[PDB]
């Protein structure tokens, strides 16, 4: 007989706030980045470079809000974070994205981007074939908020995360938010959408995975000519590799 | 390893 229990709702309180105070539906901050190019080389790159480092701080600001991720380690908090930033701007990206054609709308025209816009940053279709496959598929699950910060926050806290200290202790914040989210599911996820939900959200946490290794991989090419380097922002080097 | 400004993005 699963009940939500009050520190489940809890939880869930905090996480949906955390997200609140992290993610801005108005996209009033996308004017403080250098300006989006479209008409060759990379001219998408300086205004994604942008958006993606201040998507990072963002993640990170919700990241320090997730019950249990402050008993970290300072290390593993890092080992964390600098693991899963790409996921979590993938997963928390979905709320602008639209399978209408295909893109994430972020209020106007010019923050709008398309797969070309993210093959001007440098990108090919080796990741985002797979990305918009992804975004699809995600869009389709028609997420309750409640289980879309759930899953966010449990991508961060993943204890089989290269270089993790404290596996077991990050293990046991994590399953305490599983707990959370399959008694959510079953509890406020109505029939048919919550056929096999559970499942299905995990699934796309490996998906994640696989852009991740993805990502990395085109990101070391792209990072590698130094003149490309020299666009991006510094946190975006210190958290996806210099 | 050294990450000074992510560090300072999590501190209390
Ligand atoms: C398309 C995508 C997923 C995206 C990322 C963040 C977005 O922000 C706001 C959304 O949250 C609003 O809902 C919108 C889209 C993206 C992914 C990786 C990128 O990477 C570029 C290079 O690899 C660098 C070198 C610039 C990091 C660019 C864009």
């Amino acid at each position: 007989r699963p009940k939500l229990s009050e520190e489940q709702q809890h939880i869930i309180a905090i996480l949906l706030d955390a997200h609140h105070k992290t993610y801005d539906p108005t996209y009033a901050d996308f004017r403080d980045f250098r300006p989006p190019v479209r008409m060759s080389p990379l001219s998408m790159l300086p205004h994604l470079a942008d958006l993606v480092s201040y998507s990072i701080q963002k993640v990170i600001g919700f990241a320090k809000m997730i019950p249990g991720f402050r008993d970290l380690t300072s290390d593993d908090q890092i080992v964390l974070l600098k693991s899963s930033a790409i996921e979590v701007i993938m997963l928390r990206s979905n709320q602008s994205f639209t399978m209408d054609d295909m893109s994430w709308d972020c209020g106007s025209q010019d923050y709008k981007y398309d797969v070309t816009d993210v093959s001007k940053a440098g990108h090919t279709l080796e990741l985002i074939e797979p990305l918009i496959k992804f975004q699809v598929g995600l869009k389709k699950l028609n997420l309750h908020e409640e289980e879309h910060v759930l899953l966010m926050a449990i991508c961060i806290v993943s204890p089989d995360r290269p270089g993790v200290q404290d596996a077991k202790l990050v293990e046991a914040i994590q399953d305490r938010l599983s707990n959370t989210l399959q008694t959510y599911i079953r509890c406020r996820h109505p029939p048919p959408g919550s056929h096999q939900l559970y499942a299905k959200m995990i699934q796309k946490l490996a998906d994640l995975r696989s852009l991740n290794e993805e990502h990395s991989k085109q990101y070391r090419s792209l990072s590698f000519q130094p003149e490309n380097s020299m666009k991006l922002t510094p946190l975006v080097l210190e958290v996806f590799g210099n | 390893k050294n990450h000074p400004m992510l560090m300072n993005l999590l501190k209390d």
